[PDB]
Formats: structure tokens, sequence, C-alpha cells
């Protein structure tokens, strides 16, 4: 039932900062860009669009 | 089924005895003689097949013989239980006062 | 202590156990008064104590 | 030149077998009547792997990496014992006594946390035989005893335990054992454990040997709750070979 | 309740002759107890090795019975293990080891006697409180 | 009044089957804890059932 998750995967989002990728492969990092930092990243882009949204 | 190994020993004469392969050391405090030098070297020795082997412990004196043969109505032998045995719970089993 | 449990009356009159364990568990209801058999199937019953109305 | 305590602490030398020069390609002459003794064996886990359970029955069950979560904690030292020369000039170990367990967690992708108790307690590891002398090629073989990773006073969340606590659920006080059965009775398990220390550098001189071992045992199961996993545990040893 | 003689009245040695202490002893040896020993034995125990107490029922399968006054004094002056295997006066407090045991040096005859008298005593009053410990404060 | 009822029984000649097989099951079920009305808790929602199951 994974929406949002092909989506990060199709354009290179592979790991998870807990350790395991969608290929299966054991044991790669993914740097900052895991699905995690995708989201984190979504999350405080939220909140400073909030922010700018508020001066306009 | 699933047992709990120490509650069933307790069935057994551990649970009315000196078990000499199981139970722990402060218990030879319980009669006179016993603690903590012959206590050592029957924990130190053990396991036996039958109590009688408590008098072939190797540099015992003539008079810790004389102390064990005199005890050997209050001690028993059973299996190993290694819940018992492991952790060095023979010589310090976690109770105090 | 060699403690054993018969029952009289009820479901498992002129029944006696001997086994620890069995005689234990039933032990353990027993402190509760009488022995009941329950069907905790039909309602999901957690096995906790609730009030009556009279509680309530 | 020799460190001290205050120069070692802190900086996680303590957890390190000691090393041997590059030069100590030499060989250490095992008389067949004397009595030797090994006067501290040290092992210094550096891979902790563990196998995977595919839910098929088949697949690859490989052993995946794992971080260890536990800080430098996993070292055995000090491990004493007599090395008896058998019959046929095949050195047997026998261990008896020293820091020879660590409880160790190592993580897993996705966060399971795996607890073992490392250990290589009650070893009897053997070499090949017709060996006078202890050499880059010697490989001692053995197996050890993994007991239980929590002893018998252990008490669960719930106060349930072996030699103590409570036998059941006490926060359910009418439930259905049965279904519970798998937790309220605990379980001490005693497993076997397979190693082989592989002899690399040998000081012929003083007789400290050293190398790499593989050890392969059990983690905890819990006291009976779970099953456990195979481990796989790779790092280095140091050894001290004394005429007794 | 009062502490009358009978409560008083302990065993003297071991053959059987006993001796009752007065109300005036029995408090001096509660004092000199709490200033020489209740470091350890506070309550009947013995906090750096509890599995011997200072019940009269282990002081009597000690190696000399200790169950008696003279088999306390006795212990006082050469203590040893329970089985009377080891004397242990290098690592318990005593009249021979009182240069390493300072508050042992100016005890007198009728202060150990005194402090074995509570011993004696205070299970008679307390019951099993006295080396119990902690399950029957 | 169920032990009365019980030594009544003794007292007449029933064996101990007898006298507590004559015992009502609404008697002995009123003498069990789970009945009491003091056993509950706030937020433990629903009918007496629903802890220890549907007496059987
Ligand atoms: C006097 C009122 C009263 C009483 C004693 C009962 C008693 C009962 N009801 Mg009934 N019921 C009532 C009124 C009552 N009801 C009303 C008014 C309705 C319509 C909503 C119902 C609808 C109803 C249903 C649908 C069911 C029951 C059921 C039951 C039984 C289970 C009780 C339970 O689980 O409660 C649980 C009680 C609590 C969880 C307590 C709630 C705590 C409150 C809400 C906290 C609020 C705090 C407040 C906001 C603080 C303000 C702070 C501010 C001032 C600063 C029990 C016999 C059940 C049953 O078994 O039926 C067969 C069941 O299924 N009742
Ligand atoms: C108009 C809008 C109405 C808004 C109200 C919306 C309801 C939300 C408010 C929460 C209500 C309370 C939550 C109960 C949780 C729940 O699941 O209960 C659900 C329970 C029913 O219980 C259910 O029963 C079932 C069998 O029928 C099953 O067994 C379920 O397992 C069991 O949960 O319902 C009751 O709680 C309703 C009755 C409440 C009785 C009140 C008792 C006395 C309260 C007075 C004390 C007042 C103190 C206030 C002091 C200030
Ligand atoms: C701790 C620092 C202690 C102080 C102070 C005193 N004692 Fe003690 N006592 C201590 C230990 C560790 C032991 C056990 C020694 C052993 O290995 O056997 C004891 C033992 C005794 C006993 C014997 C108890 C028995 O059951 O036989 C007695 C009677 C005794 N100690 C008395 C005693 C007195 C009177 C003290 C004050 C002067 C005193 N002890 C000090 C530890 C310590
Ligand atoms: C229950 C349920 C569910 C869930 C759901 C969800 C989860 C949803 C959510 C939703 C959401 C979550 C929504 C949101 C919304 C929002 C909005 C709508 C907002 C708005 C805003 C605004 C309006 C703003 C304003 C402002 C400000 C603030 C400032 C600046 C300016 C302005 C004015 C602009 C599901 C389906 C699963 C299932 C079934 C049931
Ligand atoms: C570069 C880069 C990138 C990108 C980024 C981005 C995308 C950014 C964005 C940014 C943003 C998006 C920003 C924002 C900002 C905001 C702000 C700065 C705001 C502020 C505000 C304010 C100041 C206001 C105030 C107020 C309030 C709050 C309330 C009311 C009143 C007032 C109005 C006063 C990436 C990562 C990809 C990569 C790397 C590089």
């Amino acid at each position: 039932g994974m929406f949002v998750l092909p989506f990060m995967a199709r354009l290179g989002v592979t790991g998870s900062w807990s350790g395991w990728s969608i290929t299966g492969e054991t044991g790669i990092d993914p740097g900052f860009w895991s699905f995690e930092g995708v989201a984190l990243a979504h999350i405080v882009l939220s909140g400073l669009l909030f922010l700018a949204a508020c001066w306009h | 089924e699933l047992v709990n190994v120490v509650d069933e020993k307790l069935g057994t004469a551990y649970g009315e005895k000196i078990d000499l392969n199981n139970t722990n050391i402060a218990a030879f405090i319980q009669y006179r003689g016993l603690y903590p030098t012959l206590a050592k070297l029957i924990v130190k020795n053990a396991p036996y097949e039958s109590v009688e082997d408590v008098l072939n412990i190797p540099g015992l004196t003539e008079r810790q013989k004389q102390i064990l043969r005199e005890n050997l109505e209050h001690f028993t032998v059973t299996e190993v239980e290694t819940a018992l045995v492991e952790g060095g719970d023979r010589y310090n089993n976690g109770l105090y006062k | 202590q060699g403690v054993t449990v018969s029952f009289y009356g009820g479901e498992l009159n002129g029944q006696t156990f001997t086994d620890p364990p069995t005689v234990k568990s039933y032990a353990r209801k027993a402190i509760f008064g009488e022995i009941f058999e329950f069907d905790t199937e039909t309602l999901n019953s957690d096995g906790i104590f609730r009030t009556s109305p009279r509680g309530w | 030149q020799t460190l001290t305590y205050d120069d070692i602490v802190g900086t996680g030398l303590a957890n390190k077998c000691p090393t041997l020069d590059d030069t100590a390609r030499g060989a250490y002459p095992i008389d067949s009547s004397q009595t030797y003794r090994i006067a501290r064996l040290c092992l210094q886990p550096t891979t902790f792997l563990v196998k995977e359970e595919p839910k098929n029955k088949r697949q690859e069950a490989e052993f995946v990496p794992t971080k260890l979560v536990t800080r430098e904690t996993t070292s055995l030292d000090q491990i004493q014992g007599e090395l008896k020369v058998n019959s046929d000039g095949s050195l047997t170990f026998v261990e008896e006594d020293g820091i020879d367990f660590q409880p160790v967690t190592v993580q897993m992708a996705g966060g399971e946390r795996i607890p073992l108790l490392f250990t290589v307690k009650n070893l009897v590891a053997s070499t090949q035989p017709n060996v006078t002398s202890i050499t880059t090629s010697t490989d001692f073989k053995g197996e050890f005893n993994v007991p239980s990773y929590r002893t018998a006073n252990f008490l669960d969340p719930k106060g349930r335990g072996l030699a103590s606590g409570y036998d059941s659920a006490i926060a359910l006080p009418q439930a259905k054992e049965e279904e519970l059965a798998r937790a309220n009775v605990k379980r001490f398990s005693l497993t076997k454990g397979q190693i082989s220390l592989n002899v690399a550098k040998v000081d012929g001189r003083t007789g400290e040997i050293a190398g790499t071992f593989e050890s392969e045992q059990l983690s905890d199961d819990d006291m009976g709750a779970h099953e456990p996993h195979e481990v796989k545990i790779q790092g280095v040893f140091y050894a001290s070979i004394e005429p007794a | 309740a009062e502490l009358t003689p009978e409560v008083l009245t302990v065993p003297l040695n071991s053959e059987g002759k006993t001796i009752t202490l007065t109300e005036k002893q029995y408090l001096e040896g509660k004092r000199l107890f709490q200033y020489a020993c209740a470091s350890c034995h506070v309550g009947g125990i013995t906090k750096t090795n509890p599995s011997l107490d200072l019940r009269t029922e282990t002081l009597a399968l000690a190696t000399p019975p200790r169950d008696n006054i003279e088999g306390l004094v006795d212990y006082m002056k050469n203590p040893t293990t329970y089985d009377g295997e080891q004397e242990i006066a290098e690592v318990h407090p005593s009249l021979r080891s009182a240069d390493i045991f300072p508050k042992m040096r100016n005890l007198t005859e009728k202060d150990l006697v005194a402090i074995a008298g509570h011993i004696l005593v205070e299970p008679k009053i307390l019951g099993d409180k006295w080396g119990g410990g902690k399950v029957y404060y | 009044e169920i032990n009365r009822r019980v030594q009544a029984s003794l007292a007449s000649g029933a064996t101990l089957e007898e006298a507590w097989s004559a015992i009502p099951e609404k008697l002995a079920f009123y003498d069990y804890i789970g009945n009491n009305p003091a056993k509950g808790g706030l937020f433990r929602t629903g009918p007496m059932n629903k802890g220890d199951g549907i007496a059987q």
C-alpha cells in the first residue's frame, strides 16, 4: 500500500537511515537523502512556507 | 511441556537436603563444621555420583572426614542443574538478608 | 509440601490433581474465591476485572 | 615505553588485544615432555555477523553485518589454562579461568537489537597432530559452552524469572495461561559454540602468538521467549605460552 | 513487659552455668556494641558477610560454640571462622588486633562481657528481628 | 452460607462429593471476587463479562 515510497525510489532515494534499502542490498549508507531525510526536508520546507505565508 | 526446572528441583531431595551438586555454599552454615573450609572443598570438587564420594576429596584431614561422616545424613546428590550452577551462583546467588 | 488439590461438586467433581504446575494454577484461582470456567473468546475478554452496575 | 593505566584510561586501548611486530614470523618449539601453559589469551572481536531468517524455508541464509551499540566492552582477556601436549604432538588448550564472556548487543538493518553472550567458556581447542613447533600455520579448533545470556535470578519487566519472581502474569489475573506459557515459564539455555584460532605471528623467543579467530554461536533467546540467531564473530587474538 | 532478671539470664559457659546480667551492664553492652560493632552488626546481621549473623542458633553451631558468654568473649579475644579453622584477627576486630582496630584498644574484660551479654539478650527481646534483616524491620 | 449448608449436609451423612454438589452454582458464583464491585478500574470499560469472560 505504499504510495509515495515508489516516487522517492524512482528518482534515486534508495535507503533508510535505519540501514535497509529498497533493493534488499545489505550495507549501503544513503547519506542525508534517505527516505527519512526526504520526509524531514518536506516538513521543514512546509514550516518555512507557512511562515512566509504569514508574512505575505 | 514447559517447566520451571528450579521449581521442579524443589520436588527432589534438593528441596529437603544439601545437594552437593547444586546447593549454594551458604547452606553449609546449617550444620556444625562445614563452613567455610569443608564447604569450599565440597563445592570445588563437585559433581559427585553419590554422597559417599565426598570422602574422596583429596587432602582432607582425618577430623575433616569425621565431620563429613557425621553429616552424610544431611547431604544428597542430584543432577547438575545448570540454572543453579552457572554464573557462580553456588558461591553467591544474590541472596543476602 | 506435596500439595495436591481435589474438587468436590461442579465440573471437576471427584477429580484430584497432583502435578505441581496444575495445583499451583488452581491455587492462584482460589485466591479469587470459587473457581469457574469462563468463555473468554466470545467478547475477546482481556482477563482484567471490571466493576458492576452497582459500582458504576 | 610500556604504558600505564593513566596513559590507557579513556583511550579505548584497554579493549584491544596486544599485537606483535611484523618481524615475529618465528616458531615456538614445543618440547613434547614439558608442561606448557597459556598465561594470557585475549580475543578482540572486530566483526559481528548475524544470520538472517528467510520466511520461506529456502533462500540464501546469509550472514549480514551489524553495528555494535554497547561500545568498547567486547574483548575477552586474561584467559588462562593448561596447554596439554597430546600423544600425537597435537596441543589441546583447556580453558580454565579469566574474563571469558562479554554481553554484546548488535543492531541489524531496521533496528533489531541482537544481544549475545560473546564467550569462550570451557573452551577445549586443539591443533593438528604432529606439531613440534607452534608456527604461523597452526590452527586451534575447538568448542565452547554458551550459557544463557541472563542467569536464573533475572526478572523480566513483569517480575517473572527462573530462580526468582512470579510464574504468572499478575496484571491479567483471569487470562488464559496456555498462550502466555512461553513468556511465563523461563528456561535456561546451554548451547555449544565453535571457534577456530588461526596463528599468524609467533614471537618464537618470547612465546607470544597472535592471529585471527572465527567463532560461531547462538545469540540470546531471552530465557526461551524467542528463537536465537546464529552469530559469527571474527576478530584477532593474542596468546602467551609459558612453561609451567 | 519489663527487663527482668529472667530475660537477663544468659548461659555463662557451655557446661550449663548461667549468669544474670544487671540492667546497667545490659545498657553498657548496647552502648559498647553500638560503638564498636554496630557498623557491621546493626540488628544482629553482618553487613560485610550476610551469611553469618548473631542469632543465638547460629552462634550455637559455630566452632567452638559462641552461644554463651565465655564463648563470645573468647571470640572477641581470638576470632575465628565459623568452623574454627582460621584465626581471622587480621580482618575482624579483636583485642589482639587492637593495633589495627583502635576501637578495640581500651575494652576491658567487663566490657567484653557486657557486649557478649547484649548479643545474647537482644534476641530474647527482639525475637526474629535480631539477625533477620530488613524483612523484619 | 456455603460452608453452613455443606456442614449441615455433612452432619446428615453426605459424602464430600454429595455435600458440595448440592451447593447451587448461583450461590458459589456470588462467592467469587470477580463479582465484587470494588475490583474494577475507571477506564476498564464495559461489562464484567469483558474482563474474566462469560462464566460457563
Ligand atoms: C449515571 C450514568 C451512567 C452509569 C452509571 C452507566 C453505567 C454503565 N454503562 Mg451507560 N450510558 C450512560 C450513562 C451511564 N451508564 C449515558 C448517559 C449514555 C449515552 C452516552 C450511556 C451509553 C452506554 C453505552 C453505549 C454503553 C454503556 C455501558 C455501561 C456499563 C459500562 C460502564 C463503562 O464502561 O463506563 C466507562 C466510564 C468511563 C470511561 C468514565 C469516563 C470519564 C469521564 C468522561 C472523564 C471526563 C473528565 C472531564 C472532561 C473533566 C473536566 C475538567 C474541567 C472541569 C476542568 C455501565 C453499567 C456499556 C455496556 O456495557 O452496556 C451493555 C455500553 O456499551 N452506556
Ligand atoms: C565489620 C567491619 C565488622 C566489625 C566492626 C565487627 N565484625 Fe563481627 N564479623 C564481621 C564478619 C565479616 C564476620 C564473619 C567472619 C567470618 O568469616 O567468619 C563477623 C563475625 C562475627 C561473629 C561470629 C558470628 C557467628 O555466627 O559465629 C561474632 C560473634 C562477631 N563477629 C562479633 C563481633 C563483635 C562483638 C564485634 C564488636 C566488637 C564485631 N563483631 C565487630 C564483621 C565485623
Ligand atoms: C479519519 C479518517 C481518515 C483520516 C483523515 C485525515 C488524516 C485527514 C487529514 C486532513 C488534513 C490534515 C487536512 C488539512 C487541512 C488544512 C487546511 C484546510 C488548512 C487551511 C489553512 C488556512 C486557511 C490558512 C490560513 C492562513 C494562515 C494560517 C496564515 C497565513 C494566511 C492564511 C490566511 C492563508 C482516513 C481517510 C485515513 C480514513 C478514514 C477516516
Ligand atoms: C538551496 C538548496 C536547496 C533548496 C532549498 C530551498 C527550497 C529553500 C527554501 C527556502 C524557503 C522556503 C525560505 C523561507 C523563508 C521564510 C521566512 C524567512 C519567513 C519569515 C517570516 C516572518 C518574518 C514573518 C513574521 C510574522 C509572523 C510569523 C506572524 C505574523 C506577523 C509576522 C508577519 C511579523 C536544496 C535543499 C534542494 C539542496 C541544497 C541547496
